[PDB]
């Protein structure tokens, strides 16, 4: 039949806010028919990477559900969203499992996140004890202690706030100016597949 | 507990912050420059000692770790600049003290007025006026006037503050370990880690006149010829077997000979290189400076300039109200933000001012992937070495006419080529020997080898040794004329301009070693070489990160400093002058005297 109840990408993508990056926000796609050819043919995405099948090909294949996952970051920083990846981000705020299947979507903003006098709504985390697994979410304020004195939830010699404020600003160069992220990841569990791409007509 | 580990932290956050608060600072800066008003001073100062207060209390932190644990070199590198006390050693009585005798010097060198006796009414100050006065005039009574008068009422107060600044500086030096202040300006020339490269304070006082000695033959024939023609200028006012007196060089203090150059033409017939004409017949704007300054450095092969400088940087025509200083500045206010500041117009200095601040930006841009306190050169030598490097290339005639700036006819012979020689040779080797000689008195006076007493009969007796210059009226002990000049008053050290020019002509013969050039070196080009964009590239990207040692290995084949380039350049100059100066005196007697 016709195409009709088609999935909500316009909430997505075109959100008012994003969430920052030590909480991203994570929304799941189901019971519904997606179109990744205007997702695709649009030219204002800068990077568009898909890993595990070819962006030719989405519209054949259908899962059981997706997740979409929105956050915001550096312009340098992009490259750590990727399989098998070290950094600040890919270890304390965002981990990707080396066996990820998906596709990864990421555009300027320089134009709404920034403001003249600093834009410090956005923060990540600095310091942690451990690494993250794949898809896990902190969100966590507790005092990092890096020494061997106790603090009490205050700072001081040893012991630090693990979050840090971004600092966007029009004036900044390529590569410190904001960059939206939304990443798509395809879940195949056995369960009946629901979320599947247009009939051509 | 462990210290290596928890000192990676502590960087860690420390960068952080750093970062943001010095380009909000450096951003009210370019504010405030670019927008001279009442407003946008206050913001910053509002940003600045906020900014200093900072750098206050994470010292106080790093003193916390310490330095004799620590392997990662590194590491170790980054947090001993953080652990440098400054002027925070002494009590608030005397850091105060030193605080304001440093504002009253500074207010009192830059408050200058000398009225001629005749009409008492009228004085000139230090900008274009009593400047101009020895700057362009061919008389000798007004201008030994006119130095006498500055030198005796503005030289004349500040020698009982500097006798108390030397003291309490040295004091401060010495509580932080050092002999005496001239270490601590002598420590940025040392590294102590890489075996083989280790490089020591006392090591450059040898290194200094070791690498002097060997310009005194080109230096002497320059000064005979300089004094013959002055003879020829002067009549029975300077003795053929002595030297030249002091106020008749060309400037205020003798800094530069350019000045000079008028008088001293080896060929008056023959014109100069002067593409102003052509420049403004072929109507090129301010834009078409920058984009041919751009094509050079796309052709050499380091990257393009980023989008962005030509929006936020104001390159030319202040204009109206919004007024500005017009000071050729170069800014890296960090997050990728470069911008530059010029009043540019149609003329060819402005074309080098242009290539001169684009070797700035990409010497700046270069090293952007270290840490935030690796940001900056080997040492103050490179800098503007690397500044200066892309002027020395620009300016040949070959390059001139590639770009379809001059006639395709051109015919240069012998006379052009050795008019442009010697009026490089009279800015380049003819102040070495005055920087060596203010660098020497300053390192002994803070040594405290020489006394009190002994500080105005030194500086003239060594003047006249080394430099070849007689004072043309006796100055007595109450004379304090060595802080009558820019960088001795403002606390700037004075050695960086010595070393500059040497590295400079070792660059540029590397350089064009490994560029497939054959023929003198003075017509050497550097342009559309790739294979020479690389090897220059290998050393502006490591930043401070390496030792300068090291950093004089990726271009140059030895890691010394000897000054082999200057010799090779000026050779058809100092072959012309040997057979020039065959009927006259070469060298000076240091016993004739202007006054006796
Ligand atoms: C977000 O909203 C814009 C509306 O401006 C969508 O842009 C579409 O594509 C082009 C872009 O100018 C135009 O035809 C219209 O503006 C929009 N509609 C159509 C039918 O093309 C954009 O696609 C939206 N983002 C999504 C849906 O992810
Ligand atoms: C000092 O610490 C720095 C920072 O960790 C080390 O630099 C790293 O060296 C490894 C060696 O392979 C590289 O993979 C990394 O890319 C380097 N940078 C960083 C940020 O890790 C340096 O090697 C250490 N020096 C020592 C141990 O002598
Ligand atoms: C910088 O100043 C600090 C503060 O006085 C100096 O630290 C002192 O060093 C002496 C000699 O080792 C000790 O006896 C004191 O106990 C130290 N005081 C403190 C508060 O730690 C330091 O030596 C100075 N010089 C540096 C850091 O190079
Ligand atoms: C810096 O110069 C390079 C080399 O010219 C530019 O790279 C290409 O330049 C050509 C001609 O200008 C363009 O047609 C291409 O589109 C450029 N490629 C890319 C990937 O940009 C480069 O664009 C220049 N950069 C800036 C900021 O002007
Ligand atoms: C090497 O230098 C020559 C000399 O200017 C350049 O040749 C010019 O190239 C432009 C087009 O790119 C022509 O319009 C000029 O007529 C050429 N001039 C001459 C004298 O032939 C050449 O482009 C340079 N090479 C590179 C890679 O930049
Ligand atoms: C599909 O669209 C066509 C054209 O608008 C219409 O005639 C047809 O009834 C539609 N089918 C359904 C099931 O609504
Ligand atoms: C310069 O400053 C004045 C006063 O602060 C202000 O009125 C003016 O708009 C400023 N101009 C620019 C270009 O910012
Ligand atoms: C240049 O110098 C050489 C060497 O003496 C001489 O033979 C030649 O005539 C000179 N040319 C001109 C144009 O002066």
């Amino acid at each position: 039949p016709n195409i009709t109840n088609l999935c909500p990408f316009g909430e997505v993508f075109n959100a008012t806010r994003f969430a920052s990056v030590y909480a991203w926000n994570r929304k799941r796609i189901s019971n519904c028919v997606a179109d990744y050819s205007v997702l695709y043919n649009s030219a204002s995405f800068s990077t568009f990477k898909c890993y595990g099948v070819s962006p030719t090909k989405l519209n054949d294949l259908c899962f059981t559900n997706v997740y979409a996952d929105s956050f915001v970051i550096r312009g340098d920083e992009v490259r750590q969203i990727a399989p098998g990846q070290t950094g600040t981000i890919a270890d304390y705020n965002y981990k990707l499992p080396d066996d990820f299947t998906g596709c990864v979507i990421a555009w300027n903003s320089n134009n709404l996140d920034s403001k003249v006098g600093g834009n410090y709504n956005y923060l990540y985390r600095l310091f942690r004890k451990s690494n993250l697994k794949p898809f896990e979410r902190d969100i966590s304020t507790e005092i990092y202690q890096a020494g061997s004195t106790p603090c009490n939830g205050v700072k001081g010699f040893n012991c630090y706030f693990p979050l840090q404020s971004y600092g966007f600003q029009p004036t900044y160069g390529v590569g410190y100016q904001p960059y939206r992220v939304v990443v798509l990841s395809f879940e195949l569990l056995h369960a009946p597949a629901t979320v599947c791409g247009p009939k051509k007509s | 507990s462990t210290i290596e580990e928890q000192a990676k932290t502590f960087l860690d956050k420390f960068n952080h912050e750093a970062e943001d608060l010095f380009y909000q600072s450096s951003l009210a800066s370019w504010n405030y420059n670019t927008n001279i008003t009442e407003e946008n001073v206050q913001n910053m100062n509002n940003a600045g000692d906020k900014w200093s207060a900072f750098l206050k209390e994470q010292s106080t932190l790093a003193q916390m770790y310490p330095l004799q644990e620590i392997q990662n070199l590194t590491v170790k590198l980054q947090l001993q600049a953080l652990q440098q006390n400054g002027s925070s050693v002494l009590s608030e009585d005397k850091s105060k003290r030193l605080n304001t005798i440093l504002n009253t010097m500074s207010t009192i060198y830059s408050t200058g007025k000398v009225c001629n006796p005749d009409n008492p009414q009228e004085c000139l100050l230090l900008e274009p006026g009593l400047n101009e006065i020895m700057a362009n005039s061919l008389d000798y009574n007004e201008r030994l006037w006119a130095w006498e008068s500055w030198r005796s009422e503005v030289g004349k107060q500040l020698r009982p503050l500097y006798e108390e600044y030397v003291v309490l500086k040295n004091e401060m030096a010495r509580a932080n370990h050092y002999e005496d202040y001239g270490d601590y300006w002598r420590g940025d020339y040392e590294v102590n880690g890489v075996d083989g490269y280790d490089y020591s304070r006392g090591q450059l006082i040898e290194d200094v006149e070791h690498t002097f000695e060997e310009i005194k033959p080109l230096y002497e024939h320059l000064h005979a010829y300089v004094r013959a023609k002055l003879m020829n200028a002067y009549p029975s006012y300077i003795s053929p077997i002595g030297c030249l007196p002091a106020h008749l060089l060309g400037d205020m203090w003798g800094r530069f000979w350019t000045n000079l150059y008028s008088l001293t033409v080896p060929f008056g017939q023959k014109p100069n290189i002067d593409v102003t004409d052509a420049m403004v017949d072929q109507a090129w704007d301010a834009q078409r400076i920058f984009k041919e300054a751009e094509k050079f450095f796309v052709s050499v092969g380091l990257p393009n300039m980023t989008q962005g400088f030509w929006e936020n940087s104001m390159l030319t025509d202040p204009g109206n109200v919004q007024k500005a200083v017009c000071h050729p500045t170069a800014w890296d206010l960090g997050k990728g933000d470069f911008r530059i500041l010029m009043c540019t117009k149609v003329t060819m200095d402005d074309f080098l001012t242009a290539h001169h601040e684009m070797g700035h930006i990409q010497y700046d841009m270069a090293y952007a992937a270290q840490p935030f306190l690796l940001r900056n050169g080997a040492n103050e030598g490179f800098h503007e070495a690397v500044g200066e490097i892309m002027s020395l290339s620009a300016a040949t005639p070959k390059h001139l006419k590639s770009i379809g700036l001059l006639s395709p006819d051109f015919q240069e012979d012998n006379e052009t080529e050795i008019n442009f020689l010697l009026k490089q040779a009279l800015t380049i080797v003819g102040t070495l020997p005055f920087t060596y000689m203010l660098e020497k008195w300053r390192w002994m006076v803070f040594k405290g080898e020489i006394p009190k007493d002994q500080w105005m009969k030194k500086w003239w007796e060594m003047k006249r040794e080394i430099v070849g210059v007689v004072e043309p009226v006796p100055h007595d002990e109450t004379y304090c004329d060595p802080a009558s000049l820019f960088h001795v008053s403002n606390d700037y050290s004075f050695i960086r301009y010595y070393t500059r020019t040497l590295y400079q002509f070792q660059f540029q013969e590397a350089l064009c070693q490994a560029a497939k050039h054959e023929g003198p070196l003075h017509k050497c080009d550097i342009s559309n070489s790739t294979e020479a964009g690389q090897k220059l590239f290998n050393m502006l990207r490591l930043g401070k990160s390496e030792p300068w040692t090291l950093a004089l290995e990726n271009v140059v084949g030895a890691k010394n400093m000897n000054v082999r380039p200057l010799l090779n350049y000026f050779e058809p100059l100092f072959t012309w002058l040997k057979d020039q100066n065959k009927n006259s005196f070469v060298g000076w007697s240091t016993d004739w005297s202007p006054y006796a």
